[PDB]
Protein backbone atom coordinates (compact mmCIF):
# COMPACT_ATOMS: atom_id res chain seq x y z
CA UNK A 1 0.00 0.00 0.00
CA UNK A 2 1.09 3.39 -0.89
CA UNK A 3 4.15 2.16 -4.13
CA UNK A 4 2.98 3.06 -7.57
CA UNK A 5 5.94 0.63 -9.19
CA UNK A 6 9.04 -0.79 -8.24
CA UNK A 7 11.93 -1.75 -10.77
CA UNK A 8 14.18 -4.43 -10.21
CA UNK A 9 18.19 -4.38 -12.12
CA UNK A 10 20.14 -7.44 -11.91
CA UNK A 11 24.09 -6.93 -11.74
CA UNK A 12 26.10 -9.92 -13.02
CA UNK A 13 29.86 -10.03 -11.98
CA UNK A 14 32.36 -12.52 -13.32
CA UNK A 15 34.99 -12.50 -10.44
CA UNK A 16 38.14 -14.52 -10.22
CA UNK A 17 41.11 -16.13 -7.80
CA UNK A 18 42.64 -13.94 -6.32
CA UNK A 19 45.64 -14.11 -3.50
CA UNK A 20 43.01 -14.29 -0.67
CA UNK A 21 40.57 -16.43 -1.58
CA UNK A 22 39.68 -19.58 0.06
CA UNK A 23 40.42 -22.60 -1.59
CA UNK A 24 39.76 -26.36 0.38
CA UNK A 25 39.57 -29.63 -0.37
CA UNK A 26 37.01 -32.66 -0.11
CA UNK A 27 39.30 -34.46 3.01
CA UNK A 28 39.42 -31.24 5.22
CA UNK A 29 42.46 -29.34 4.06
CA UNK A 30 42.21 -25.37 3.79
CA UNK A 31 43.77 -22.66 2.84
CA UNK A 32 43.72 -19.11 0.86
CA UNK A 33 45.57 -18.89 -1.92
CA UNK A 34 49.21 -17.04 -1.23
CA UNK A 35 50.58 -16.01 -4.58
CA UNK A 36 49.88 -16.62 -8.33
CA UNK A 37 53.27 -17.82 -9.67
CA UNK A 38 54.22 -18.17 -12.71
CA UNK A 39 53.77 -20.78 -15.21
CA UNK A 40 57.51 -21.30 -16.01
CA UNK A 41 58.45 -20.74 -12.40
CA UNK A 42 56.32 -23.47 -10.84
CA UNK A 43 57.97 -26.83 -10.84
CA UNK A 44 57.71 -28.98 -13.96
CA UNK A 45 58.40 -33.32 -14.12
CA UNK A 46 60.44 -35.28 -16.14
CA UNK A 47 57.83 -34.89 -19.33
CA UNK A 48 57.14 -30.91 -19.22
CA UNK A 49 53.98 -30.63 -17.62
CA UNK A 50 54.13 -28.03 -14.78
CA UNK B 1 85.58 -23.30 -27.40
CA UNK B 2 82.74 -24.71 -28.89
CA UNK B 3 79.72 -22.79 -30.45
CA UNK B 4 76.22 -24.53 -30.82
CA UNK B 5 74.60 -24.72 -33.98
CA UNK B 6 70.99 -26.32 -34.91
CA UNK B 7 71.68 -29.46 -37.07
CA UNK B 8 68.13 -31.21 -36.85
CA UNK B 9 64.55 -29.97 -36.75
CA UNK B 10 62.02 -32.73 -36.94
CA UNK B 11 58.41 -32.23 -36.37
CA UNK B 12 56.79 -35.31 -35.68
CA UNK B 13 53.38 -34.04 -35.54
CA UNK B 14 52.13 -30.76 -36.55
CA UNK B 15 51.49 -29.28 -32.93
CA UNK B 16 55.03 -30.62 -31.30
CA UNK B 17 58.64 -30.94 -32.62
CA UNK B 18 62.27 -31.44 -31.45
CA UNK B 19 65.11 -28.90 -31.96
CA UNK B 20 68.50 -30.19 -31.44
CA UNK B 21 71.42 -28.34 -30.49
CA UNK B 22 74.76 -30.53 -31.48
CA UNK B 23 77.98 -29.28 -30.32
CA UNK B 24 77.37 -27.46 -26.89
CA UNK B 25 80.09 -27.94 -24.56
CA UNK B 26 80.31 -28.83 -20.77
CA UNK B 27 78.63 -27.35 -18.68
CA UNK B 28 76.69 -24.67 -20.79
CA UNK B 29 74.07 -27.34 -21.99
CA UNK B 30 72.20 -27.12 -18.95
CA UNK B 31 72.44 -23.54 -18.58
CA UNK B 32 71.07 -22.92 -21.61
CA UNK B 33 68.41 -24.88 -21.90
CA UNK B 34 66.60 -23.23 -18.47
CA UNK B 35 67.03 -20.27 -19.65
CA UNK B 36 65.97 -20.87 -23.31
CA UNK B 37 62.50 -23.19 -21.51
CA UNK B 38 61.65 -20.13 -19.95
CA UNK B 39 62.34 -17.34 -22.23
CA UNK B 40 60.09 -19.66 -24.99
CA UNK B 41 57.14 -20.58 -22.39
CA UNK B 42 56.78 -17.05 -21.27
CA UNK B 43 57.64 -14.01 -23.67
CA UNK B 44 56.59 -15.16 -27.76
CA UNK B 45 54.67 -13.35 -30.20
CA UNK B 46 50.99 -14.88 -30.75
CA UNK B 47 47.12 -14.45 -32.68
CA UNK B 48 44.15 -14.50 -30.45
CA UNK B 49 40.62 -13.15 -30.66
CA UNK B 50 40.09 -10.38 -28.44
CA UNK B 51 36.60 -9.08 -29.32
CA UNK B 52 33.61 -10.80 -30.50
CA UNK B 53 30.15 -9.13 -32.00
CA UNK B 54 27.51 -11.62 -32.48
CA UNK B 55 24.47 -10.35 -35.39
CA UNK B 56 22.14 -10.34 -32.31
CA UNK B 57 22.81 -10.90 -28.99
CA UNK B 58 23.22 -7.95 -26.49
CA UNK B 59 25.30 -9.34 -23.77
CA UNK B 60 27.51 -12.72 -22.46
CA UNK B 61 25.32 -13.99 -20.43
CA UNK B 62 22.13 -14.25 -23.05
CA UNK B 63 21.05 -17.29 -24.99
CA UNK B 64 20.37 -17.53 -28.63
CA UNK B 65 17.52 -19.51 -30.16
CA UNK B 66 18.96 -22.12 -32.82
CA UNK B 67 22.12 -22.75 -30.81
CA UNK B 68 22.80 -25.33 -28.66
CA UNK B 69 25.18 -23.61 -26.09
CA UNK B 70 25.21 -20.69 -24.60
CA UNK B 71 27.25 -17.35 -25.81
CA UNK B 72 29.42 -17.46 -22.77
CA UNK B 73 30.44 -21.59 -24.07
CA UNK B 74 31.00 -19.56 -27.77
CA UNK B 75 32.81 -17.29 -26.53
CA UNK B 76 34.94 -20.08 -24.07
CA UNK B 77 35.32 -22.10 -27.65
CA UNK B 78 36.81 -18.47 -30.01
CA UNK B 79 39.12 -18.00 -26.71
CA UNK B 80 40.88 -21.25 -28.19
CA UNK B 81 41.21 -20.66 -31.61
CA UNK B 82 44.51 -21.08 -33.57
CA UNK B 83 44.46 -18.25 -36.08
CA UNK B 84 48.03 -17.50 -37.99
CA UNK B 85 48.45 -14.05 -39.66
CA UNK B 86 50.60 -12.21 -42.15
CA UNK B 87 50.74 -8.77 -42.13
CA UNK B 88 48.92 -5.96 -39.45
CA UNK B 89 48.11 -6.80 -36.27
CA UNK B 90 44.36 -6.01 -35.59
CA UNK B 91 42.61 -7.97 -38.50
CA UNK B 92 38.60 -8.80 -38.01
CA UNK B 93 37.07 -12.02 -39.58
CA UNK B 94 33.66 -12.68 -40.25
CA UNK B 95 31.23 -16.14 -39.45
CA UNK B 96 27.99 -16.78 -41.52
CA UNK B 97 26.33 -20.39 -41.67
CA UNK B 98 22.87 -21.04 -41.86
CA UNK B 99 21.16 -24.61 -41.36
CA UNK B 100 21.40 -27.22 -39.17
CA UNK B 101 25.67 -28.82 -38.37
CA UNK B 102 28.24 -27.84 -36.37
CA UNK B 103 29.83 -24.82 -37.43
CA UNK B 104 33.93 -24.89 -38.07
CA UNK B 105 36.98 -22.78 -38.16
CA UNK B 106 36.68 -23.65 -42.11
CA UNK B 107 33.18 -21.83 -41.91
CA UNK B 108 35.11 -18.52 -41.27
CA UNK B 109 35.29 -16.46 -44.34
CA UNK B 110 39.44 -16.94 -44.50
CA UNK B 111 40.97 -13.28 -46.06
CA UNK B 112 44.32 -13.38 -47.92
CA UNK B 113 46.57 -13.57 -45.03
CA UNK B 114 44.94 -14.89 -42.06
CA UNK B 115 44.55 -18.71 -42.17
CA UNK B 116 43.61 -20.91 -39.72
CA UNK B 117 45.71 -24.12 -38.92
CA UNK B 118 42.75 -26.30 -37.18
CA UNK B 119 39.63 -26.05 -39.43
CA UNK B 120 37.96 -28.48 -37.35
CA UNK B 121 37.86 -26.59 -34.24
CA UNK B 122 33.60 -26.38 -33.43
CA UNK B 123 32.76 -23.29 -32.15
CA UNK B 124 28.54 -23.81 -32.02
CA UNK B 125 26.01 -26.14 -33.13
CA UNK B 126 22.99 -24.85 -34.71
CA UNK B 127 19.99 -27.45 -33.92
CA UNK B 128 17.43 -25.74 -36.82
CA UNK B 129 17.22 -25.19 -40.59
CA UNK B 130 15.79 -21.67 -39.68
CA UNK B 131 18.48 -20.73 -37.60
CA UNK B 132 21.15 -18.15 -38.55
CA UNK B 133 24.51 -17.33 -36.63
CA UNK B 134 27.11 -14.35 -37.83
CA UNK B 135 29.87 -12.91 -35.88
CA UNK B 136 32.52 -10.49 -36.31
CA UNK B 137 35.94 -11.77 -34.78
CA UNK B 138 38.74 -9.10 -34.16
CA UNK B 139 41.91 -10.92 -34.08
CA UNK B 140 45.31 -8.69 -33.00
CA UNK B 141 48.78 -9.85 -31.98
CA UNK B 142 49.98 -9.13 -28.71
CA UNK B 143 52.46 -10.92 -25.93
CA UNK B 144 51.77 -12.88 -22.61
CA UNK B 145 48.34 -13.38 -20.95
CA UNK B 146 45.98 -10.41 -20.48
CA UNK B 147 42.82 -10.53 -18.75
CA UNK B 148 39.42 -8.64 -20.07
CA UNK B 149 39.20 -6.58 -16.62
CA UNK B 150 42.31 -4.51 -17.43
CA UNK B 151 41.46 -3.61 -21.12
CA UNK B 152 32.07 0.79 -25.60
CA UNK B 153 28.91 -0.30 -27.91
CA UNK B 154 26.55 -3.03 -26.43
CA UNK B 155 26.80 -5.25 -28.80
CA UNK B 156 30.34 -5.86 -28.46
CA UNK B 157 31.84 -8.64 -26.27
CA UNK B 158 35.14 -9.11 -24.66
CA UNK B 159 37.22 -12.03 -24.56
CA UNK B 160 40.46 -12.64 -22.39
CA UNK B 161 43.32 -12.86 -24.79
CA UNK B 162 45.67 -15.91 -24.30
CA UNK B 163 48.77 -14.52 -26.67
CA UNK B 164 50.90 -18.29 -26.50
CA UNK B 165 52.07 -20.09 -28.99
CA UNK B 166 54.23 -22.26 -26.64
CA UNK B 167 51.90 -24.64 -24.34
CA UNK B 168 54.66 -27.69 -23.76
CA UNK B 169 58.50 -26.94 -23.52
CA UNK B 170 60.82 -29.57 -22.11
CA UNK B 171 64.23 -30.54 -22.94
CA UNK B 172 66.98 -32.81 -21.35
CA UNK B 173 70.73 -32.66 -22.51
CA UNK B 174 71.97 -35.80 -24.00
CA UNK B 175 75.56 -36.53 -24.04
CA UNK B 176 76.79 -36.19 -27.93
CA UNK B 177 78.66 -38.50 -29.72
CA UNK B 178 81.56 -36.07 -30.69
CA UNK B 179 84.66 -38.74 -30.91
CA UNK B 180 87.02 -36.20 -31.17
CA UNK B 181 86.71 -34.30 -28.19
CA UNK B 182 84.91 -36.03 -24.93
CA UNK B 183 82.22 -34.56 -22.28
CA UNK B 184 80.60 -32.94 -25.49
CA UNK B 185 76.40 -33.10 -25.40
CA UNK B 186 73.91 -32.09 -27.30
CA UNK B 187 70.30 -29.95 -25.98
CA UNK B 188 67.33 -31.22 -27.24
CA UNK B 189 64.61 -29.36 -27.05
CA UNK B 190 60.60 -30.65 -27.21
CA UNK B 191 58.20 -27.92 -27.87
CA UNK B 192 54.18 -28.58 -28.05
CA UNK B 193 52.94 -25.58 -30.12
CA UNK B 194 49.88 -24.48 -30.92
CA UNK B 195 50.00 -24.63 -34.36
CA UNK B 196 50.69 -20.85 -35.16
CA UNK B 197 54.47 -20.33 -34.68
CA UNK B 198 57.83 -22.52 -36.14
CA UNK B 199 60.35 -24.16 -33.79
CA UNK B 200 62.84 -22.54 -36.01
CA UNK B 201 61.77 -19.24 -35.78
CA UNK B 202 60.72 -19.70 -31.95
CA UNK B 203 63.70 -20.54 -30.83
CA UNK B 204 65.77 -18.24 -32.73
CA UNK B 205 63.75 -15.61 -31.39
CA UNK B 206 63.93 -16.87 -28.11
CA UNK B 207 67.59 -16.81 -28.29
CA UNK B 208 67.54 -13.20 -29.82
CA UNK B 209 65.28 -11.79 -26.84
CA UNK B 210 68.08 -13.89 -24.54
CA UNK B 211 70.97 -11.40 -26.48
CA UNK B 212 69.00 -8.44 -26.02
CA UNK B 213 68.58 -8.97 -22.64
CA UNK B 214 72.17 -9.56 -21.89
CA UNK B 215 73.71 -6.42 -23.66
CA UNK B 216 73.04 -4.62 -19.94
CA UNK B 217 76.31 -5.76 -18.18
CA UNK B 218 78.58 -5.69 -20.71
Amino acid sequence: PGVLKIVKVYLAVKRRIQPGDKMAGRHGNKGVISKINPIEDMPYDENGTP
Amino acid sequence: FLKPRLVDIEQVSSTHAKVTLEPLERGFGHTLGNALRRILLSSMPGCAVTEVEIDGVLHEYSTKEGVQEDILEILLNLKGLAVRVQGKDEVILTLNKSGIGPVTAADITHDGDVEIVKPQHVICHLTDENASISMRIKVQRGRGYVPASTRRPIGRLLVDACYSPVERIAYNVEAARVEQRTDLDKLVIEMETNGTIDPEEAIRRAATILAEQLEAFV
